[PDB]
C-alpha cells in the first residue's frame, strides 16, 4: 500500500524528495575547529516572532541537526531522535556516535519506505557533532542517506550553493573561516536576507558544546557581501 | 550508605559516604553515592544499589531531554516530581531506595526535595539527610544549624555530620563525597581538596 | 491508504486546508502585556442560542486557543489538548510550557497526514497564553506548525486582514491598543458583523490569566468602524 | 478508507447529510417553563402499530432526544448515548450535564467522519432535558454539532417550519404557549397528518421530570389549523 | 500523620501537623498534608505518603479539566465521588490511604467528605478526622462541638484538637497547617499568622 | 497487498531487480586462498567524505558481504544480517555456518515477496566468508537466491564484467592473482574510475580473517589497464 517504481527507482520515495528541493534552504559545514550550520527562513509577513520558526534543532549536548522541507515531518522526526540519543546514553554511558545517531533515524526514515500505509518524511536533515574530537557532518535523505559531507546544503537553493561550495571548500577551512563561507553561500541563493531571517549554530569541538549567534552578527556579516554582486 | 542535604544561604551542599556494604562485608572501599543530573541540579542515593543505580541513568536521561526539547534546565521542584511519579508507578510493583535532589531553579533559587522508595516527596526548607547512619548525622545538624550559616559554615556542618555517623555506623563510614549546586554550576569536589577542610577544623 | 502528491506538494492535505479557508474567520493578537483573541461567528439565523457556538476554548488556567475549520474536528482537538496538557502538569507539577503543548496536537495532527486510513483534521489553530512572564501566540495547520506570530488570523476573511495588519502591527502595541486591532480588522472582511456574534477572550501576562468580554463593550468597539469605510 | 473532499468540502459526510434532509421532520423547542419535542412520523399503511415507529427516545429521568435520519442508525446511537449517560452518573453522581452528554455522542459521531473504513450516522438528533433548572436543546450533525437552540427542526420540511419558527418565536413564550408552535409548525410542511402519526413529550423544568401526551389531545390541538390556510 | 475536618456555618475548616515520621525516626519536620485542588475544594492526606502523593496529582489534574471542560468548578460531591472510584480500582490491588475533601458547592453549599483506601466514603455532617492520631483529636471535637459555633470558635476548636493529638500521638504532632474553604475561595495560611492564634488562647 | 504475475512472472520483484543492475556494481571472487571483494563507488563530487560512502559489510570476524542496489535497503539488511549472524552464536557457539547465514537473510527477502503492504528489498548481496577453511561466495536476489558462485559481480556493469569474467576465471586463481582480476574487471565497465572511488577487502583463509587494502594500492594495481585499452 506504499508504491515501488516500474522499472529501477521508487514512486513516492523521488517525489518526497521534491517536497524537500522546494523546502527552506540550509548548509551545514564541518572543519577542523568544530562545525556550524545555518538556515535560511524565508520569513516574508513580519507578523510572525521569528523564534518560532524552527530550522535547527538540539540532539544532545554535543550533536545538533538542522530541517528542510515540511516542519510536518520536521519536529517529529526530532523529539524522536532526541529519543533514541538519551536511550543510547542510557543503555551504555556514551555520549551517542554521530554516526550511530544519524544511522538510527535515517533507518527509520527507510523503514517508513517499505512498509504498507505510510508516506515516506518530508525531510532531509543536517547533522552534525563532536564525535570524540571529530566535529563532523551529514545529510539525511527521505529514505536512507550515507553521505558524510565536509559541507554541503539542502532545500530551495540546492544546487545555488551546493554546487558554489563545489569549489573553494578546503580540509582546513577554520570555524571563522567558515564563518563567511555559508553566510555568503546562503546569500546567492537568497538575494534579499533578513538579518535574523536567518539562525546560526556553533559546536567547537574545543569543548564539546553547542553555541548560538545573536542577530547583527548575523547582518553584521551579511555586510560583506555587497561587494559579491559584481560582474560575477 | 549515609547522605546529607542542607540550604546555606546562596546554594545547596551534598555530601555521602564511600562505603557499599555487602553484609558482613565491606565490598567498596570507594563507591558514588553522589551525581550530578544537569548543570543545575544533582543528587544523592541511598540504599539498594543496583536499583538507584538505574533510577540515576533512567532519569538524567530524562533530564538532558527536557533541557533540550524546551531550554530551560528541567527546573528542580519539576524533576523532582518526576521521581515522585517514577517510583510510584512501581508501588504496585517492587521499587525501593532513597534520594535527595539538590538544585538551583533558574529563578526561584536553591532547592531541597527528599524522597522515599515509595514515591513521597517534601521539599526540605532547612535541612534534610538520609541514610543506614542517617539518624546519626541529623542529631548532627538538628543542633549545629542556623537560618544563615554560610557557604562556608555548611560544608564544615556538613563534613560533621558523616564524621560522626561514619564512625558510629556498622554501615556508613568510608571515605567521604561532595559537591555543591549554586546558581551558576555544581561542583564535585575531588577528594584531595575536600579533606582540606576537617584539616583546618578540629 | 491516504496519499502523497506527484511532485512535492501532497494530496488530501491541501484539500484540508481548504476547509479552512472555508471556515469561520479568527484573528489572534500578542504584545506585551498580554495576549487577545477574537472571532467571528457568522450565526446566520436568530434562532440559535450563540452560546453554544463555541469558536475559542480556554485549555489551561493560563493558556488557550480559537478553532477554524469544521467544528467536528474542533472539539474533538481540544477535549484531547486539553487533555495532554493536565497530564504534563501532573507528570512535573509544571503549567504546561506553550510551546510544548503545541509541539504535541500540532504533531499529532501531523501523525494524521502520513498514516494509514484516516483524513487530516480540517483545521488550524490559534493558541495563545503565558508561558511564564512570556505571553505568545501561535498558528498551527491540518501537518505541523512551527509559526509563532506576534499576531495573524485565520479562516474565510485569511487574507483581508492576514494583510492588513501585514502594516499597522508594532512589536509594542498594548493590550487597548490591541483592543481595537482584531475587533476593526475583523470587521473589514465582514461587512455587518452582529456585536454578539463575537467572542472576545483576555489573557493578560499581568497575572497569568483569561478574561472574557460582554456584549456591547464588543458592540461600543464596533463603533469606532464608522469612519474606517471612508476614501480608503 | 472514508473520504475527504477536493476543496474544502467532504464527501460522505455531506452525502449522509441529505439522508436526514429526507427522513422524516421534528421539531423541538425550548423555552423558560421546560422543553417539548414532537415528530411527524409518517405511517403511510395503517398495517403497522404506531407504537413501534420510534422518533423520540428517553435517555435518562430528566433527560431525552429525538432522531431523524434511518432508523437503522438512530437505535444505536441511542441505546449507546443510553451509556454514556449512565456511567457518568455513576463515576460522579451527577445526573449527567446536558451540554456534556451531547458533546458526547456527538464526538464519537465525528470520529466516525475520520476513520478507516465506516459510514457516519445518518441521523441528526434533537436533544433536551434540565440541566439544573436550565431546560436547554441542541441539533446534532453526522460529525460534530455544537448548535444549542431556543427551538429548531430537521428533517423531512426542515425548511418549512426551521424558516417558520424564524419569526413568531419568543424568548418568553411559555409551554402551553409553544403547545401549538411544533403542532401547527408541523402541520405547515404536512398537509393532512393523522392525529397519533405524531409524539409528543414534555420535560418540565418543574420537577426535572419527563412526560408523555395522549392521542386527541393531539388532534384537538391540530384543530387550531383550519384557520391557518386562508391568504397566508 | 493526624487531620481534621469540620463544618462550623458557614464554610468547612481543615488541618493537619507537618511531622513526617519514617518508623522510629522523625523524617520531615514540615511534611505538608493539606492540598487545594480546586478554587472551591481542599483535602487532607493521611496515611501512605507516596501513595496519597500521587492520589493527589493523579486527581487535580482531573478538575482543572472537568473544570474546563463545563465551566462549573467540578461539584464538590461528584469530585469525592471519584475517590470512592479512584481508590475502588485498585481494590483489586494494592492501594491504600485516609483523605478527608471539603468544599463549597457552587449552590448546595459547604461539604465534608470522610474517605477510606478501599474507597468507602461517607458525607460528614458534623465533624471528622483522620491520621495516626486521630482518636486523640477526636476525643477534643465529640465533647467540643455545636451544631453552631462560628466562624471562630471552629478553627478555634480545630487546633485544639491537633494541640492535644500531637503531644500524645508518637506519630503526629510538629508543627500544623490549616486552611479554610468558603463560598469566595480556600485561604492556606501561612505559618507565621496561624500562630496567632493559641497565643489567643490558652 | 503486494503483487502476482499474469503468467509465470512476477510484478515488483523484478521491478525492484531493476534497481539493483540501476546501483553501483559490485564484483566479488572465490578461489582456494579465500575470496575478496571490490566494488566501484561513483563518488561524483568531490565533496563527500569517502569513508561514509558504505558499500561493503563485515558480518561477523569471518564472515563478509558488499552492497548493491539502493543503500536505504543497504543498511537496514546488513544491521539485520549482523544481528541474525550473533543470534545463532549465540545459540550454539558456532561461528555461523555461511551457507546458512545467507539463507538467511535471503528468506527474509523473500517473505517480505508474497507478504501484503511491503515492497521487496532493492538489493544484491555478495556475501563472501570462511566456512571452516572453505572460503565462498554468494549472490543474493530480491526474492531468493541459491547461487554459490566461483565469482560473480552485481549492479550497473553486471553484464560488462559478469560477462567477462565469463571466461578466463579458473578453479585455480589465487589471491594475489585474483587481484587485478576484480580491479581490471571492474575498470571495463568504469572507464575512468578514481583510485579511491573502490573499496577492497580480503578475506584470507589462512587465518578465517577479513582484513583492509589502502589506497594507491588500489591505484598502483589500477595501473595494469592502459595496456587494455589496445585493438581489444
Amino acid at each position: 500500500i506504499t508504491v515501488f517504481s516500474p522499472e529501477g527507482r521508487l514512486y513516492q520515495v523521488e517525489y518526497a524528495r521534491e517536497a524537500v528541493r522546494r523546502g527552506t534552504t540550509a548548509i551545514g559545514i564541518a572543519c577542523k575547529d568544530g562545525v556550524v550550520l545555518a538556515v535560511d527562513r524565508r520569513i516574508t509577513s513580519k507578523l510572525v516572532k521569528i523564534r518560532s520558526i524552527e530550522k535547527i534543532f538540539q540532539i544532545d549536548d554535543h550533536v545538533a541537526a538542522a530541517t528542510s522541507g515540511l516542519v510536518a515531518d520536521a519536529r517529529v522526526l526530532i523529539d524522536r531522535a532526541r529519543l533514541e540519543a538519551q536511550i543510547y546514553r542510557l543503555t551504555y554511558g556514551e555520549e551517542i556516535s554521530i554516526e550511530m545517531l544519524a544511522k538510527k533515524i535515517c533507518d527509520i526514515k527507510q523503514a517508513y519506505t517499505q512498509h504498507g500505509g505510510v508516506r515516506p518524511f518530508g525531510v532531509s536533515l543536517l547533522i552534525a557533532g563532536i564525535d570524540k574530537n571529530e566535529a563532523r557532518l551529514f545529510e539525511t535523505d527521505p529514505s536512507g542517506a550515507l553521505i558524510e559531507y565536509k559541507a554541503t546544503a539542502i532545500g530551495s537553493g540546492r544546487p545555488v550553493v551546493m554546487e558554489l561550495l563545489e569549489k573553494e571548500y578546503r580540509d582546513d577551512i577554520t570555524l571563522d573561516e567558515g564563518l563567511e563561507l555559508a553566510i555568503t553561500a546562503l546569500t546567492k541563493a537568497n538575494e534579499d536576507i533578513k538579518p535574523e531571517n536567518v539562525d546560526v549554530c556553533i559546536i567547537t569541538v574545543k569543548d564539546a558544546q553547542f553555541k548560538k549567534i545573536p542577530v547583527e552578527e548575523i547582518k553584521k556579516l551579511i555586510e560583506k557581501v555587497k561587494k559579491k554582486l559584481n560582474e560575477e | 550508605t549515609t547522605t546529607v542535604g542542607l540550604i546555606c544561604d546562596d546554594a545547596v551542599i551534598l555530601a555521602t559516604d564511600k562505603r557499599a556494604s555487602l553484609g558482613n562485608l565491606v565490598a567498596d572501599k570507594e563507591a558514588k553515592k553522589l551525581y550530578k543530573i544537569d548543570d543545575y541540579i544533582a543528587m544523592t542515593i541511598a540504599g539498594s544499589v543496583g536499583d538507584a543505580q538505574a533510577i540515576v541513568r533512567l532519569l538524567i536521561a530524562e533530564a538532558k531531554l527536557y533541557k533540550m526539547r524546551t531550554g530551560r534546565n528541567i527546573p528542580p521542584l519539576a524533576c523532582a516530581t518526576l521521581l515522585s511519579n517514577i517510583l510510584h508507578s512501581s508501588r504496585m510493583f517492587p521499587f525501593l531506595t532513597q534520594i535527595i535532589i539538590g538544585g538551583y531553579d533558574l529563578l526561584e533559587g536553591a532547592k531541597l526535595f527528599s524522597l522515599d522508595p515509595l514515591g513521597g516527596m517534601n521539599e526540605e526548607k532547612t535541612f534534610t539527610a538520609t541514610g543506614s547512619g542517617s539518624p546519626i548525622a541529623y542529631g548532627v545538624l538538628e543542633a549545629g544549624y542556623d537560618r544563615d550559616m554560610s557557604v562556608e559554615e555548611g560544608i564544615k556542618l556538613a563534613l560533621n555530620a558523616l564524621k560522626s555517623a561514619m564512625e558510629r555506623d556498622t554501615f556508613s563510614g568510608n571515605g567521604i563525597s561532595l559537591a555543591v549546586i549554586t546558581k551558576d554550576g555544581v561542583k564535585i569536589f575531588e577528594d584531595e581538596e575536600i579533606e582540606k577542610i576537617l584539616d583546618s577544623m578540629k
